[PDB]
């Protein structure tokens, strides 16, 4: 089912990145109708500034050039109850890089009730020149490897010990 | 002279034939709901009867006018009863006539007497009823003490609801509550989930049930299930812990408690389903298994032109009987057996000729051999031979079936060709052995099976007599359309069905119902009184006949060196820790792994690293051992398929092959890792190489019920092939009024014209043999039988639109059924596989085949410690104060005021409540604080006069230790609920007071004995409990694997499904009793739209679609039904047998 999974906080220039927006329903055999707004200060900058509305099943974008002909949805499709509200940018540039809002919006129906629900969720991104590997890859892989030779390394100590006095018992009888 | 004569008569044997035979028209004549006027006259003709039998025994034992042997007979009172209250009923009325004609079924009692088995039969029942008084008050001991903890930890929980947290007409819960009457009110403001009739429960906890948004979750209103499922007093506590222990729909109660109170509240049913059912249960069954074999032991000692045509039969005769015939006749009732087993629903008009050119082929063959075996032997010597009338019989019946004109309704006829099977017993060597089993002692089993629809028959006329008018009455309180339920007490035929219904164990929602209808007091005592009768004492005895009846040299330094380093104890330390750490990091990769990155890839790196150090092992031992001593060993053989899988998935992660279809079948295969815990663990060893030598017998006796349940599987498939289509509203699932679309066509229509309808099957039905064997397990463990008979006895025809009970009198192939099929199939593989561990422990020298060497060791000092001989007394201070004390604390009546003490201290706990007022609080509070004053104070006499040897005493120590933990569990308890917040702490504390009841047991001389039953008994049950952790632990990564992304419809929801390890667990404990796998298996079994979606996105993840394997499922959760049973069930009363025996030694 509907998992909230974070996004991503590092972009790579030139190539393409997704940004996720995830929010659960707390009961999924509910029924909903969601619709979406973002908006994104950039670094050095003091303003969430709109930059897209999802809603029906229609994309709208501003007028703002830093994502123009370069955004496109990439969230529930066909649906109209969303849980997944994420995007996509072909093209990063150095202007994408600032903190991101994914408001979301949620109507849910009862039976004589109209349930008015929100959910804002930050996310903060930075653009890079060139992708590199999480400290948590760095460090597993070198731990593996030391652990191998240290396993081999008792295995071949213990070997050596036990052949040596077990050479030394022969001669006994 | 009359009197004389009266004698005469009263001893002539036309009485008891004359007196019988109106007793059977009577019982006749008792299962008439609503009798015409008529009967009037008849009803009169019995009284009549009734009083002449009266008055001839009375004029035969009046002697003298006194009438002393009249009186003597305990039925002589009965009939005497019987006749005062029908001469009450007649000169006068009083306004109690149902009940008045309530007693009158009796009559049925005086049938014991005329058969002579059945008083021996009774004669069991009674002297097995008798001994059962030790377990009934230790199981009311039990159930008390677990419904003291229910109560304490789930005082107020079920009573939670969603409440609509936004009130328009400036409202309070309050305002609300006074206002609502209705289910139509409450779905107004109260969260219910579509189709229910309670409101949705909820927690507080983080682990508990979420009420929705725009909810907010509050304690108010009633109970579920009309409010009789609660442990808001001590009285519905104990209802809930009996169903409990009789696991009778208890799932609904686990579900209900673990989304109320939280999911970590499962270990109370462990607890409780582990201990209490399982112990109880087969305490029960043991005791009456002895009762019956000692007394079935002292009734052992204690008793002890023309010439031409003979010529012609000469010829057959030699032509006839040679070796041949036989044996291709077996044959042909092979094929024809394999022929008629390729029934099917969509059988194409071909294949449907080619059967029927077969099945006459076949009829021909045996015709013709019945009559060339006839023409050569004399009839009267045709005869002797008692399988030969069974063939004639036969072919008799084939001969009419295939010969009279075509009729469609005669399918019964058509059923009736599966007979010839059993001729395959003439051969079959086991099958003789059994039937000589059931032979030695048949009278027995013949006699039971009367008894039994003797005690059926009566209570089905109690029930429909007392409560019949009520279900009418009353009848929508009950069903919302205020027509009848489908298990109702109105009529004959559903009164009996409710009692067998109790018989197979399900006894909790038709007594809903019949509490809800007609009173509380008499529907719990009628229920009570007939699971007692049969469930516990009648059912038990026919498992119990059963049971009785089967009764370079440096090369060589090299290899010694490598010899040494593997044997060392270091070695295996460091190995097991691996395994029990690569069984943990597969227990990590649930569905929320993406939010779980770095310890995705520290796994990631781990895997290769626990490669590493097994294929290390692995060649460690090839060095050691040898490739011969290596590859003659199993374990070792389990280690390296291990290996070899896991080395074929790394080298093809590595080469790239990754991301193939078959490649990435053997990631399912790391589930079975787990299994390197087998070797190094010798319990689970033990527990293995017990259940090993019983495969051999298991598969003989699997053989035999596998062609009785195919008889029953094709009897099925002939009935109900293809007659379980419906055509339903999927907006509410209801089938379609039958008047409005009779048959298929028109339901065709009906979608063409509107939507939301669908000509929907059933996903377990009798379509073909196949399926119809999953439908008689389902029967036979009674999980989900219902729903396969609510549409059996709803069929009509093939393309035809199903009628409400339409084929009502179908319920018969589903008795017969379970009576076979089910009990008898399933007490026949408990005697075989606990005959068979017998064998072994007989073959081992008397040994414990469930324990190590260690257990074993602790087991003997056990058994010493319930064996002992009377200790020195404490020797006599002479203090002159110590002295006096003394006296006062070693008398008797010390310790049986104690006792009392104890059981004032227990009554003072039961009357806590739900909703009790402050003062109740208070007084409550006191009460119990000068009762730990008593104590403490009996604490301290004890210790000024025994002084120290106060601790040579084990059961001195628990007390002492009982009044610490009182005292700190007071304090403490005061503590948290006043200077900290925790409720549920507080609880938990709080439960310390039940400790002060456990010592109890000090002075019951019964309850002592089973307890130290069950405390002998521990050790192989936690070697039983360790291979089922096991075999638990590698189906819930396997179900992690395969069954998440499952589109959640039957028992499969937000909180009981295979999403995480918990979540399996749960699912998996809960079904270790076979409880509700139908409701698992469901969403499964469906795999094409419109039951499921193939691409389904699933945010958050990547895995697309939503529904399973069918083969996969039905594989998965029948195995695990079945190691289940082979394993708890068994081993259990195995264990329990024994401990049993060796207690009341
Ligand atoms: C609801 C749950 C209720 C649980 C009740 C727990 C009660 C706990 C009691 C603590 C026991 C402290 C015992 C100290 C002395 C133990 C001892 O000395 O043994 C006393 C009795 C057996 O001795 P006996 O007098 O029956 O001798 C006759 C033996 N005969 C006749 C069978 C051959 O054993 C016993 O009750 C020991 C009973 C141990 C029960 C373990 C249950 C584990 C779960
Ligand atoms: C063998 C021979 C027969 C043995 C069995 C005999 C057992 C019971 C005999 C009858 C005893 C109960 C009589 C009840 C009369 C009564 O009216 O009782 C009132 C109490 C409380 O009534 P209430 O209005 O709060 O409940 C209302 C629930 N609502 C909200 C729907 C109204 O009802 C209650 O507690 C009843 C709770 C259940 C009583 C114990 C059940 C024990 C079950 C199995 C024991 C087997 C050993
Ligand atoms: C004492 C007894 C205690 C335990 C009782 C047994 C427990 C339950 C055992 C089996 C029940 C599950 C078996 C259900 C399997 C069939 C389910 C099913 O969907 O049936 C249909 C499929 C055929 O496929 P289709 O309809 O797509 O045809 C293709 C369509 N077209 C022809 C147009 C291309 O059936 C097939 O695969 C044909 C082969 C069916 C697979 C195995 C059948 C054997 C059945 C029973 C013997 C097992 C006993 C041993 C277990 C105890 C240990
Ligand atoms: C919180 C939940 C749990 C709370 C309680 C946990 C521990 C409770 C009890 C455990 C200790 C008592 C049970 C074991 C007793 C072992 C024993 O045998 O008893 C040792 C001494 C009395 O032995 P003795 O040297 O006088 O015997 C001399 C014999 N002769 C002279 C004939 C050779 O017990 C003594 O000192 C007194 C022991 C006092 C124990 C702590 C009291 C705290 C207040
Ligand atoms: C929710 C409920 C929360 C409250 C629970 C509170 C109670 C929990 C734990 C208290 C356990 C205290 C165990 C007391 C027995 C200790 C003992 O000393 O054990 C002796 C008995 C045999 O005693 P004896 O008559 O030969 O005297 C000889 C005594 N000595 C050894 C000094 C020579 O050994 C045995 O079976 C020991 C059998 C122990 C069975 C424990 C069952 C616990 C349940
Ligand atoms: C209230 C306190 C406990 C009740 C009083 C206990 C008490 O008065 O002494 C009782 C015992 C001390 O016996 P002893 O000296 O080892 O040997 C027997 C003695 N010498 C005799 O004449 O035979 O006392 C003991 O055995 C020592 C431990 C007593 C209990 C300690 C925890 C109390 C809570
Ligand atoms: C013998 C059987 C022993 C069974 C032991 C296992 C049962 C252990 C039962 O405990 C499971 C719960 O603690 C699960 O808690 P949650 O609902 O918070 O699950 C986490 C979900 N999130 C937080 C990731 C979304
Ligand atoms: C015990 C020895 C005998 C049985 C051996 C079985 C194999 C060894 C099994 O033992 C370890 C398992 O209990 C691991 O379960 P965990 O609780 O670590 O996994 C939960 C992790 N999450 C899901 C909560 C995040
Ligand atoms: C990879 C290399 C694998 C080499 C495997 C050699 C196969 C060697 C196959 O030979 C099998 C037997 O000769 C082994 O003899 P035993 O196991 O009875 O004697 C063993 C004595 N110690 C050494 C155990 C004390
Ligand atoms: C496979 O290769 C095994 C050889 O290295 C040694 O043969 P074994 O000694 O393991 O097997 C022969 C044992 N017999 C022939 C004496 C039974
Ligand atoms: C997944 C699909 C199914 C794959 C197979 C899963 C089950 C694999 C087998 C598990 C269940 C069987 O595992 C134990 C077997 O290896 C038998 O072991 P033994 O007891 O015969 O070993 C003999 C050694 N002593 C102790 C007798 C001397
Ligand atoms: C007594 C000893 C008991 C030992 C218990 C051993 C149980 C072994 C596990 C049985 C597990 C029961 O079957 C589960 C299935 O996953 C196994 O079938 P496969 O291995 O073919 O899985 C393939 C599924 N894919 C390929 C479609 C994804
Ligand atoms: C321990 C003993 C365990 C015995 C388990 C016996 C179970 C046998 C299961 C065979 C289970 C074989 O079932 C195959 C059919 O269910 C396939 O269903 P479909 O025709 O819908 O195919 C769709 C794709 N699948
Ligand atoms: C299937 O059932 C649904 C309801 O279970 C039917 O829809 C109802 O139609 C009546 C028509 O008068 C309305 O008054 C109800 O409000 C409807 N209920 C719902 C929940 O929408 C539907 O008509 C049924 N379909 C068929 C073919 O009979
Ligand atoms: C769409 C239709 C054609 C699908 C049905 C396919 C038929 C031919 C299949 C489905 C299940 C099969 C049966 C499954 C199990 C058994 C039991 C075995 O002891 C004899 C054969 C028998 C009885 C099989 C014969 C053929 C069978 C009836
Ligand atoms: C509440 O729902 C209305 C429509 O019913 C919508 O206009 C409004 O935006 C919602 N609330 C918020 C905060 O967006």
């Amino acid at each position: 089912g509907c998992v909230e999974v974070d996004s991503e906080t590092e972009a790579v220039y030139g190539m393409t990145f997704k940004i996720l927006c995830i929010s659960c329903k707390r009961r999924s055999e509910t029924n909903a109708e969601t619709f979406t707004e973002w908006t994104f200060r950039q670094k050095g900058t003091e303003e969430f500034v709109k930059i897209l509305r999802y809603e029906n099943e229609v994309l709208q974008l501003e007028e703002d050039e830093r994502f123009e002909g370069r955004v496109v949805w990439n969230g529930s499709r066909g649906t109209k109850d969303l849980q997944d509200l994420s995007i996509f940018i072909t093209n990063v540039t150095y202007n994408h890089s600032g903190d991101y809002e994914c408001h979301v919006y949620r109507l849910l129906f009862f039976e004589n009730y109209e349930h008015n629900t929100s959910v804002v969720k930050k996310i903060h991104i930075e653009v890079v020149d060139k992708a590199n590997r999480d400290m948590a890859s760095i460090v597993s892989e070198i731990m593996m490897y030391v652990l191998i030779v240290v396993l081999t390394i008792w295995l071949v100590a213990e070997m050596i010990y036990c052949y040596k006095k077990i050479a030394a018992a022969t001669e006994t009888a | 002279p009359l009197r004389r004569i009266s004698i005469k008569i009263l001893v002539h044997s036309l009485f008891s034939m004359l007196i019988m035979c109106t007793i059977l028209t009577n019982c006749i004549f008792m299962t008439m709901n609503n009798p015409p006027d008529w009967t009037k006259n008849v009803e009169y003709t019995f009284t009549g009867i009734y009083t002449f039998e009266s008055l001839v025994k009375i004029l035969a034992r009046g002697f003298c006018v006194g009438e002393f042997t009249f009186l003597r007979d305990p039925w002589n009172w009965l009939d005497f009863v019987v006749i005062v209250f029908a001469y009450l009923t007649e000169f006068v009325n009083l306004g109690n006539v149902s009940a008045l004609r309530t007693f009158r079924v009796l009559r049925a009692l005086k049938t014991i007497s005329v058969i002579p088995g059945l008083k021996t039969i009774v004669g069991a029942l009674i002297q097995s009823v008798k001994k059962l008084s030790d377990v009934m008050i230790l199981t009311v001991f039990c159930l008390s003490v677990f419904a003291l903890i229910g109560l304490q930890l789930f005082m107020g929980n079920l009573k939670h609801k969603c409440f609509r947290n936004s009130l328009e007409n400036n409202e309070t819960l309050e305002s609300i509550m006074n206002t609502l009457e209705s289910e139509e009110d409450f779905r107004k403001y109260f969260y219910y989930l579509e189709g229910s009739k309670d409101a949705l429960l909820c927690g507080f906890s983080t682990d508990s049930g979420q009420c929705p948004e725009g909810y907010t979750c509050v304690k108010i209103g009633r109970n579920p299930d009309y409010g009789y499922t609660s442990f808001d007093t001590f009285s519905w506590a104990f209802l809930a812990l009996f169903r409990l222990m009789t696991q009778d729909y208890w799932e609904n109660l686990y579900q209900q408690t673990l989304r109320a109170a939280g999911k970590t509240y499962m270990i109370f049913f462990v607890v409780v389903i582990f201990l209490g059912s399982f112990y109880l249960i087969n305490l029960i069954l043991a005791v009456v298994a002895m009762a019956y074999e000692e007394q079935n032991q002292a009734n052992i000692e204690e008793a002890k032109c023309s010439p031409y045509w003979i010529k012609f039969k000469k010829c057959i005769y030699f032509i006839v009987m040679d070796p041949f015939v036989d044996l291709a006749i077996t044959i042909c009732i092979v094929l024809n057996t394999l022929f008629m087993a390729m029934e099917h629903h969509p059988m194409t008009e071909e294949f449907k000729n080619v059967l029927a050119i077969g099945n006459l082929v076949f009829t021909g063959i045996f015709a013709a051999e019945m009559v060339l075996k006839l023409i050569a032997m004399d009839p009267y010597e045709y005869f002797q031979v008692g399988w030969n009338i069974f063939d004639s019989l036969i072919v008799t019946l084939s001969l009419v079936e295939l010969f009279l004109a075509d009729v469609e309704g005669l399918s019964v006829l058509r059923s009736f060709r599966l007979l010839r099977v059993f001729k395959l017993a003439k051969s079959w060597p086991t099958l003789n052995m059994l039937i000589k089993i059931i032979g030695n002692s048949v009278g027995a089993f013949g006699n039971l099976m009367l008894v039994l629809f003797i005690i059926v028959f009566i209570f089905a006329v109690v029930g429909m007599q007392l409560f019949g008018k009520s279900y009418k009455e009353c009848v929508c309180k009950i069903n919302d359309d205020c027509t009848l339920p489908r298990w109702h007490m109105n009529d004959f035929f559903h009164s009996f069905l409710i009692v067998f219904r109790v018989l197979c164990g399900e006894w909790i929602e038709t007594m809903w119902d019949c509490m809800e209808v007609a009173g509380q007091a008499m529907c719990l005592i009628f229920y009570m009184m007939v699971f007692f009768i049969g469930n516990l004492v009648v059912l038990n005895l026919f498992l119990a006949l059963l049971l009785s009846s089967f009764s370079g040299k440096i090369w060589w330094n090299i290899r010694k060196t490598c010899y040494k380093i593997v044997e060392h104890s270091w070695f295996e330390s460091f190995i097991v820790l691996m395994i029990l750490l690569s069984s943990g990091a597969l227990a990590f990769e649930d569905i929320y792994i993406e939010r779980k990155k770095t310890i995705k890839i520290i796994l990631e790196y781990a895997d290769k690293i626990f490669t590493y150090i097994f294929i290390l092992e692995m060649l460690l031992k090839w060095i050691a051992y040898g490739y011969k001593t290596y590859f003659t060993n199993a374990w070792c053989w389990l280690d390296f398929l291990i290996v070899d899988v896991s080395l074929v998935t790394l080298v093809a992660n590595t080469l790239g092959y990754s991301d193939l279809g078959p490649i990435k079948s053997l990631r399912t295969l790391r589930a079975l890792r787990p299994l390197r815990a087998l070797s190094r663990f010798e319990g689970m060893r033990v527990v293995v190489n017990a259940l090993i030598g019983a495969i051999p017998s298991i598969m003989n006796v699997l053989l035999v019920c596998l062609i009785f349940w195919l008889i029953f599987s094709i009897m099925g498939v002939n009935l109900f092939a293809g007659k379980f289509y419906e055509c339903i509203n999927t907006t509410d699932g209801s089938r379609f009024p039958a008047s409005q679309v009779p048959n298929r066509s028109e339901c065709f229509a009906l979608m063409n014209v509107s939507q939301n309808v669908r000509w929907k099957n059933l996903k377990v039905n009798f379509d073909n043999v196949g399926l119809g064997y999953l439908s008689l397990l389902q029967v036979a463990t009674f999980k989900g039988w219902t729903i396969i008979m609510y549409a059996a006895v709803d069929s009509v025809n093939v393309d035809k639109q199903p009628k409400y009970e339409y084929s009502l009198y179908m319920y018969i192939y589903f008795i017969f059924f379970i009576i076979f099929g089910s009990f008898f199939t399933l007490n026949l593989f408990i005697c075989v596989i606990i005959d068979n561990f017998n064998q072994q422990k007989k073959k081992l020298g008397g040994q414990d085949i469930f324990m190590t060497e260690e257990q074993k060791k602790y087991y003997n000092a056990m058994k010493k410690l319930g064996s002992k001989k009377p200790q020195k007394p404490i020797p006599r201070p002479g203090n002159k104060i110590q002295g006096c004390i003394f006296d006062l604390v070693t008398n008797q009546a010390f310790d049986i005021s104690i006792m009392v003490l104890i059981c004032l201290n227990m009554v003072t706990m039961m009357v806590e409540k739900e909703g009790q007022s402050q003062h109740m609080t208070e007084v409550l509070y006191w009460i119990n604080v000068v009762f730990i004053i008593l104590f403490t104070g009996e604490c301290v006499l004890k210790l000024i006069s025994l002084r120290h040897y106060y601790f040579t005493v084990g059961w001195n120590i628990f007390d002492f230790v009982v009044v610490i933990i009182s005292i700190v569990g007071m304090f403490l308890a005061d503590l948290i609920e006043t200077y900290f917040v925790s409720p549920t702490l507080f609880r938990v504390i709080r439960l310390a007071r039940i400790g002060r009841i456990l010592r109890l047991v000090k002075g019951a001389k019964g309850i002592r004995t089973l307890l130290f039953a069950l405390m002998m008994s521990l050790p192989a049950l936690f070697n039983i409990g360790l291979l089922l952790f096991l075999v638990m632990f590698i189906y819930a990564i396997f179900g992690m694997s395969n069954f998440a992304y499952v589109k959640k419809e039957d028992g499969i929801n937000d909180m009981f499904n295979f999403e995480t390890f918990g979540n399996s667990m749960i699912c998996l404990f809960q079904i270790t009793t076979s409880a509700g796998w139908d409701g698992l298996l469901a969403p499964i079994l469906n795999s094409k739209p419109p039951d499921c979606d193939p691409k389904k996105v699933h945010p958050g993840s990547s895995v697309e679609g939503d529904c399973g394997n069918p083969s996969v499922g039905i594989f998965y959760f029948v195995s695990y039904i079945i190691i289940s049973f082979l394993v708890v069930v068994n081993m259990y009363i195995a264990v329990i047998l024994e401990n049993f025996s060796v207690a009341t030694e």
